[PDB]
């Protein structure tokens, strides 16, 4: 036809299982369990934050190899 | 801000200096520009109501706070030579690879995409598969190239780190022109008696923890 | 190996051959125009040396009666018999001698081509068929597809009067009226664009139109079997209510209205199949 | 070879295609692509387009 | 050894049923096509390299 | 939408014809897990 | 085409017996059936809120006509008590690093 | 103590045997749909115990159940189950292969149908090659087996007369009478053919 | 006899909507054109 | 855990007071701080020769100590209002006007 | 809260408040490390030389 734009759900997913609804608050428990445990790490970070410059902060650069990284002025 | 293009370094004494000095103000106002151009996105996008700024910002910003990170970063160094790219191989390879990713030095030819694509051409040429067909796998490796070399965001970070680097660099060589008059006299006698290519900041650290360890204490 | 000699002549085949967009061979040479001029499409698959060959004949309208099939008959006895087309009734109602008759897929017999001699008339064969020879496609494909819809009345259970009629009365004749005029022209489906796109998954205008029909007639017991049976895939899905299967019908029928009422069936049919299905 | 048939400025795909293109294909673009974007763009400039000059640039050597 | 046949859109007439079909299909791609590359071209505008000093090179 | 999408790729490219409705309905199943791994993330 | 459609043939045949044997390859035939399977069941059987109850209102559960307000109560709850988990941690860190801060 | 055990066994029989309940009416609709795309109306309409069917179909001919379980009459009721989910297996092997001869078909129509396209300015050749009028006459030969084969089932016989042969009719309307053409349909041009009016 | 109607329509909205707003960027955009356009403070 | 980590932990008291007295240095000290700035641009002056820039540095953080002392009373009294406000706050806009005309 | 004009004039103030620091950082770091080079070379050169520390690579 010519007008296919609905907002209603699909039938085809609209089945629902043999013992009651939807598994919707078993899967949203598992999903707000999981937000819990993954936001309150990064807010853990975020918050417990300090940046320092002592001069023992810096440590000697070396390459790839192991050996120091000392740049010669006129390579 | 407005910054003049000529120089006061003196350019017969600190060659370096005066050209690092030079290359930072020739380009000084395409960077400002930018950045400018950078910066007052970032205000008009704080200025904005709910979802439209205000909300997402500065965490969905984060595409233009690199670019002017970059943006400044390059500001300061005005030119990358490639005898000061391969110092940095060093540490990370693929640095001037990085860098041409990010910095638009020159046209960045998927030659990859297009030798995979007449890799398909020699094969569609065998068992003759129709010229659209030809064209089609020649475009799609190509295609293929180019999404997975622009957008590698990475590659700025790395060429942070590179001008970072670079930065302090250019900062100590052009500390060792000024005083190189001054340690002329010094140099001589501390060459003559002291056969190491070992620098004194860590040599006299290896002489600090011998004397901690074994010393009359 | 053929390949690229192939792809070289083809995109200068149309390129050379898009400049001349209408070959236009004139059957003889003629100074003075009192005639109207008829540009009918030639084709014969059967020598290698052929190619569409709008052939531009002049003829006098007065000598034939004003009717698209007088004139070609009137071309193909006279001047040229080399030509050929489907043409049995002679009235509009076998359906025979459905062609484009200038723009326009209509039957040739009850149709009249215009007056004015400065403007040309082109006559052309159904259109998206394949060209058996002039003007006469190949509607086979057509044709098996009536096969599938299964048009013949289906009852699924007797009747006790076992020696007497099926009782239909007039009002529930009404409802198949308007559907089964169709003469199986083929004039809609040529011209219905979900038909161009997909000749094998849709069904087509005037078929779909003739299932609708089997549909809603009284008698017919296996309305659901049949609804099934379109409402798979595009076969009646791919039609976009265009409207275009209506506006060339000759017979004036609906088959727009038709196939809107069979998507209305449809839709409502995928819902009934779960109320009514409900323990 | 490719005989083409197609009867120009007299048919569905030719002039009248060119003429019926841009004016549908340019109906959201032009009905809700330019109200949105207006919109979007003047929501920030409830008291000015004024950029607040940072980095100074009233200053000179 | 095929058979080649007509368009069947080249020959046909323009008629109001064609163009108020076609307008509404076009107006639905044209916008479903106006979201899709406004979408691209946000892609590829925000992928785009730094700009470079007058002669840098690596 | 995904249905219409399909529905015109197959209607006007002869070459979509090809794919089968076994593998367009995979596609739309990784179309649906990428949506939701899309905004799923952009959150995150 | 030419004396190369006898290298077609050999590689399309090839192609096809690479992909029979992946197929039906025991192991990996046994774990495509299971991938399959947890594909249906991951598109099909999602968790959704909106689905056909064909059962009377005397039969459906009261877990199927508040799953909806539980789920928006959990969802919500869960974003309110970030956030203020989130203020109580910034007063939090700034009290702290104050008192250190000496 | 056998709790794994106990759970692995009910769980086996529970859905070999519910999904044996619901295997004819899935095998019949699998009948309906045309070859094209047999495992269609269960991605679109309704997947009414297909795909668990045939995962637990190919679980019940793979696994082994303990009997000490079972009672007599649930014993006897597991084998008809497993029995049945077979048979489903069976089927459903012989309709995918039906189906994929169907593709071949269509495939062979499709690379026709490409070289008439309006749209195809890319490559128009005027007769077709010698490697697709091969495959043509290779595909209608096993047709025509095929067709053989399903003399003792009369109703597969003609769905399949009807689905699969419609596209060889169809490539028969794309080609000419020239050339090796009463040669390629030679097989088709017997009893097949005029079942499509030719 | 769809139990929450209206909640489905609103989560379909909802999740197009949001997928516009990121795939497409529409409501966060870059003025860095409209930056030469503009008269500076200070 | 991508916002910049804080160096120097400022209570609410100090913050306020910086932001008011940084704005009243900003309308007062203009000058020096755009020559500092001036100075402070150039690679010499940003990172070779920061000895150059020692006078025009010392002259500026001069100019806001002086702001930050304000020894008017009106500027105090002022200053206290506008951060008795903005404590408040946890507007401001007038009393803010009204200090920095001072 | 103020207005946005006056919230980036103290940006700017506290941009250059945060250079005038570390320009004096600078200054006193780059004094200090000329002196601390200078006198961790003579430590090395008079350690070599009275033959208290032998350097060989
Ligand atoms: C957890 C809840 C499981 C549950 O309720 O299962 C019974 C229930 C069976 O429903 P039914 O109406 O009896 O039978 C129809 C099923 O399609 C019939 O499906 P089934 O009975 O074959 O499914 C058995 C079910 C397990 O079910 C049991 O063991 C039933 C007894 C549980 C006690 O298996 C699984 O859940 C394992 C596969 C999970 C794949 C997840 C992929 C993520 C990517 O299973 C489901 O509804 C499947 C839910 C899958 C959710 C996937 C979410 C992805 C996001
Ligand atoms: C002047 C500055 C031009 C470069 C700006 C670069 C920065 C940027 O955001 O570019 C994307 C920017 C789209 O973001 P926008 O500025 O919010 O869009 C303004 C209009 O809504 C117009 O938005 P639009 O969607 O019409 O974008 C223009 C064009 C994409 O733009 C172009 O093709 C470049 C045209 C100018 C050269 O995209 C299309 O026409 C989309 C449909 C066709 C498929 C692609 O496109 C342009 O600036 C092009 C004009
Ligand atoms: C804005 C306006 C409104 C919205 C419009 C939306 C669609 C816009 C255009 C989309 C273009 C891309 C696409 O899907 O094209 C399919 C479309 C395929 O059409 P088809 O249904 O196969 O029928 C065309 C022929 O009858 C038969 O063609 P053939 O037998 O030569 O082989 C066709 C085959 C050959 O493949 C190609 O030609 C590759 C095309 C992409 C490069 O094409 C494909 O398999 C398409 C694969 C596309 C993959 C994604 C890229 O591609 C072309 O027609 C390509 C034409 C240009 C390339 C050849 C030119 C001569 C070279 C010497
Ligand atoms: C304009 C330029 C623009 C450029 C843009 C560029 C953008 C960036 C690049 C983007 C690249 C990615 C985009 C495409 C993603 C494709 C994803 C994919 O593979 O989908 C599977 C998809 C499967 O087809 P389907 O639609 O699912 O058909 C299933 C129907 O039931 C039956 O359909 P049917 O009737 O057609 O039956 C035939 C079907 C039948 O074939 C199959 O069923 C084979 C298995 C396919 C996957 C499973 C499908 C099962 C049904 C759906 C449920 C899936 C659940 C799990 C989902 C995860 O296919 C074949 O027989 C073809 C030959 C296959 C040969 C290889 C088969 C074995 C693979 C290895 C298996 C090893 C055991 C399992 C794993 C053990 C642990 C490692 O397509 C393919 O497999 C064909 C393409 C790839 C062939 C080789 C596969 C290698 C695996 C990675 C391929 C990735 C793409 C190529 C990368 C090359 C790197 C050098
Ligand atoms: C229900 O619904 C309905 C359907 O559905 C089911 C239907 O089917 C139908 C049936 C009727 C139909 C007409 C259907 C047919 C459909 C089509 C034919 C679709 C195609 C038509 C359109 C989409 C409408 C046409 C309008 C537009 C805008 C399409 C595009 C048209 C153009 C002319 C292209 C755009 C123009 C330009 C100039 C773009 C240029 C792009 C470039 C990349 C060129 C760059 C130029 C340069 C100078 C740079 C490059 C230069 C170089 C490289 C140097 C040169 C060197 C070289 C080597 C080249 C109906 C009625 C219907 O109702
Ligand atoms: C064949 C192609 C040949 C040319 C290749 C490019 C040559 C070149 O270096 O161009 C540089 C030029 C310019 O690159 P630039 O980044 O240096 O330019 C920026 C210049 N300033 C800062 C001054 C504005 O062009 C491009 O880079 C164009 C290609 C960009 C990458 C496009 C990737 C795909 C975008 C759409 C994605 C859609 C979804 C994913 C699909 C997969
Ligand atoms: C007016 C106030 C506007 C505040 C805008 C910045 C919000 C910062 C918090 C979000 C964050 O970082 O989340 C971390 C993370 C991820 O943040 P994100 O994904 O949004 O940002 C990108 C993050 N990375 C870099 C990882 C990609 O978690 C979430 O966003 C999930 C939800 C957390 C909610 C936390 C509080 C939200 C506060 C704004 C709510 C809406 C406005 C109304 C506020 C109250 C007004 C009285
Ligand atoms: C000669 C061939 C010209 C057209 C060449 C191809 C162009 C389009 C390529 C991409 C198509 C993408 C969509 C698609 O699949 O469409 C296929 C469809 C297929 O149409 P079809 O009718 O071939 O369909 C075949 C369907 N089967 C085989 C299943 C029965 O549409 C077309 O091919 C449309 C072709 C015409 C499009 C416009 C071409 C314009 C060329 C320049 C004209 C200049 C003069 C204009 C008039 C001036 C008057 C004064
Ligand atoms: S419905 Fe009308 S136009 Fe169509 S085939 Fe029948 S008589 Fe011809
Ligand atoms: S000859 Fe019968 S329809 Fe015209």
């Amino acid at each position: 036809a010519r007008l296919w734009w609905t907002l209603d759900p699909s039938k085809y997913y609209l089945k629902q299982i043999s013992s009651g609804g939807r598994n919707e608050i078993l899967f949203t428990v598992l999903g707000v369990t999981a937000a819990y445990w993954y936001f309150g790490n990064k807010r853990c970070e975020h918050y417990w934050r300090r940046q320092i410059d002592n001069c023992q902060s810096w440590s000697r650069a070396q390459n790839i190899n192991g050996n120091n990284l000392t740049v010669k002025q006129y390579f | 801000v407005r910054l003049n293009l000529k120089s006061n370094v003196d350019q017969n004494e600190y060659p370096f200096l005066a050209k690092w000095d030079k290359d930072m103000r020739q380009n000084y106002e395409e960077y400002q520009n930018r950045i400018d151009a950078t910066t007052y996105h970032l205000q008009r996008s704080q200025r904005g109501i709910a979802v439209f700024g205000e909300w997402m910002y500065p965490r969905y910003f984060q595409k233009d706070i690199l670019e002017l990170e970059v943006l400044r970063r390059k500001q300061q160094l005005g030119k990358i030579y490639p005898e000061e790219v391969s110092s940095y191989t060093q540490i990370n390879p693929d640095i001037a690879n990085d860098l041409n990713l990010t910095f638009n030095a020159k046209l960045l030819w998927p030659v990859r995409g297009m030798t995979v694509g007449a890799g398909f051409f020699a094969f569609a040429h065998l068992f003759n598969l129709p010229y659209s067909f030809r064209l089609g796998l020649f475009v799609l490796p190509t295609a293929v190239e180019l999404a997975f070399t622009w957008g590698n965001k990475t590659s700025q970070f790395k060429s942070i780190e590179f001008m970072d680097y670079l930065l302090q660099y250019r900062v100590s060589k052009a500390l060792l022109e000024k005083n190189a008059k001054h340690f002329a006299e010094k140099k001589a006698a501390y060459q003559k008696e002291i056969n190491s290519s070992q620098s004194v900041q860590d040599l006299y650290n290896q002489l600090i923890t011998l004397v901690s360890e074994q010393a009359p204490s | 190996s053929i390949c690229l000699e192939s792809i070289s002549g083809t995109i200068k085949g149309l390129q050379k051959a898009n400049y001349v967009v209408e070959h236009n061979p004139n059957l003889t040479s003629e100074e003075k125009k009192h005639l109207k001029q008829f540009l009918v499409y030639r084709y014969n698959p059967a020598d290698p040396h052929d190619q569409p060959k709008y052939v531009s004949y002049w003829c006098d309208i007065k000598k034939f009666p004003p009717m698209f099939l007088d004139a070609i008959l009137y071309i193909k006895n006279e001047l040229d018999p080399t030509l050929s087309i489907r043409r049995s009734c002679r009235e509009g109602i076998c359906g025979s001698c459905a062609v484009n008759c200038d723009g326009l897929h209509t039957l040739a017999c009850i149709s009249g081509f215009n007056r004015d001699l400065s403007k040309p008339t082109i006559i052309t064969p159904l259109g998206h068929m394949f060209i058996l020879k002039d003007l006469v496609v190949d509607m086979t494909n057509f044709y098996a597809q009536y096969k599938m819809i299964e048009p013949y009345l289906k009852r699924k259970t007797p009747k006790p009067d076992a020696n007497k009629e099926y009782p239909q009365s007039p009002e529930q004749r009404a409802l198949l009226d308007g559907l089964y005029e169709c003469v199986l022209c083929a004039a809609c489906s040529t011209s219905c664009p979900s038909y161009w796109w997909h000749p094998d998954r849709y069904l087509g205008p005037a078929i779909l139109q003739q299932a609708y029909r089997w549909i809603v007639d009284s008698r017919d017991e296996y309305t659901q079997e049949r609804i099934e049976r379109i409402a798979e895939d595009v076969r009646l899905d791919d039609c976009q209510q265009i409207g275009m299967c209506s506006f060339t019908c000759p017979k004036g029928l609906n088959p727009q209205l038709s196939l809107k009422n069979l998507m209305d069936m449809v839709k409502d049919f995928r819902q009934k199949r779960i109320e009514q299905e409900v323990l | 070879m490719r005989r083409i048939f197609w009867n120009f400025k007299t048919a569905f795909v030719g002039l009248p295609m060119f003429s019926l293109a841009p004016k549908n294909i340019l109906v959201y673009p032009i009905v809700v692509g330019v109200p949105l974007y207006t919109f979007i763009v003047l929501q920030n400039s409830v008291r000015g387009f004024a950029y607040f000059d940072e980095y100074d640039s009233d200053v000179k050597e | 050894r095929t058979k080649l046949y007509n368009a069947a859109y080249f020959l046909l007439n323009n008629n109001e049923s064609f163009g108020h079909s076609f307008g509404i299909r076009l107006k639905i791609v044209g916008l479903n096509t106006w979201i899709v590359g406004y979408a691209v071209s946000r892609y590829y505008f925000s992928s785009l390299r730094v700009k470079a000093a007058q002669d840098e090179r690596f | 939408m995904f249905k219409e999408l399909i529905h015109i790729f197959r209607t006007y490219f002869i070459t979509f014809r090809y794919l089968k409705k076994s593998n367009i309905n995979f596609l739309k199943n990784l179309s649906y897990t990428l949506i939701a791994y899309y905004l799923i993330i952009n959150f995150m | 085409n030419h004396s190369c459609q006898k290298v077609f043939e050999g590689f399309v045949s090839a192609l096809y017996d690479t992909s029979y044997f992946f197929r039906n390859f025991g192991p990996f035939k046994a774990t495509i059936h299971y991938a399959t399977y947890a594909n249906y069941l991951a598109q099909n059987w999602a968790p959704r809120v909106s689905y056909i109850e064909t059962s009377t209102p005397a039969y459906t559960l009261a877990k199927n006509k508040y799953a909806v307000y539980i789920v928006y109560g959990l969802i919500g709850g869960a974003l309110i008590h970030n956030y203020m988990l989130d203020n109580k941690a910034a007063q939090k860190s700034q009290q702290y690093y104050l008192k250190h801060r000496d | 103590m056998s709790l794994v055990s106990l759970f692995k066994n009910t769980f086996l029989k529970s859905r070999v045997i519910g999904l044996s309940f619901q295997a004819q009416r899935v095998m019949a609709q699998m009948a309906k749909t045309d070859f094209e795309n047999p495992d269609e109306h269960f991605l679109l309409n309704d997947a009414m115990k297909y795909n668990e069917l045939v995962f637990y179909g190919r679980l019940a001919e793979n696994w082994s159940i303990n009997p000490e379980l079972f009672g007599k009459a649930e014993l006897a009721k597991y084998n008809e189950a497993k029995q049945t989910l077979i048979d489903f297996n069976q089927y459903h092997a012989l309709v995918q292969n039906l189906h994929e001869f169907y593709w071949e078909l269509k495939t062979i129509y499709l690379e026709l149908s490409r070289g008439v396209a309006t749209s195809n300015f890319h490559n128009k050749r005027e007769v077709t090659h010698s490697i697709i009028e091969s495959d043509i006459k290779n595909s209608i030969h096993k047709y025509i087996q095929l067709i053989d084969d399903l003399k003792d089932y009369p109703e597969w016989q003609h769905k399949v007369r009807e689905e699969i042969g419609y596209y060889a009719h169809m490539i028969y309307t794309s080609v000419n009478h020239d050339g090796n053409f009463p040669e390629i349909f030679k097989e088709f041009n017997k009893v097949d053919s005029l079942y499509y009016f030719k | 006899p769809i139990r929450n109607i209206q909640f489905a329509r609103y989560h379909y909205l909802a999740a197009v909507t949001v997928f516009t707003y990121f795939a497409t960027r529409c409501c966060l955009l870059d003025y860095k054109k409209y930056y030469p356009l503009a008269s500076v403070k200070k | 855990s991508i916002l910049p980590p804080l160096q120097y932990t400022y209570s609410n008291e100090e913050s306020l007071e910086l932001l008011i007295h940084s704005i009243k240095g900003n309308k007062d000290c203009n000058s020096e701080r755009k020559a500092f700035n001036l100075c402070r641009s150039t690679v010499l002056g940003k990172h070779v020769e920061p000895e150059k820039c020692l006078d025009k540095a010392l002259v500026f953080v001069n100019c806001f100590q002086k702001v930050r002392r304000d020894e008017s009373a009106a500027c105090q009294s002022a200053f206290n209002s506008t951060l008795e406000c903005g404590k408040k706050y946890s507007s401001c806009q007038s009393q803010l006007d009204a200090y920095l005309n001072c | 809260m103020f207005s946005d004009f006056n919230m980036y004039e103290a940006k700017v103030f506290l941009k250059a408040v945060a250079d005038a620091q570390n320009t004096f950082r600078q200054t006193a770091q780059q004094e200090n490390q000329l002196a601390r080079y200078e006198s961790q070379s003579q430590s090395l050169l008079n350690g070599s030389t009275s033959g208290a520390i032998s350097i060989t690579g």
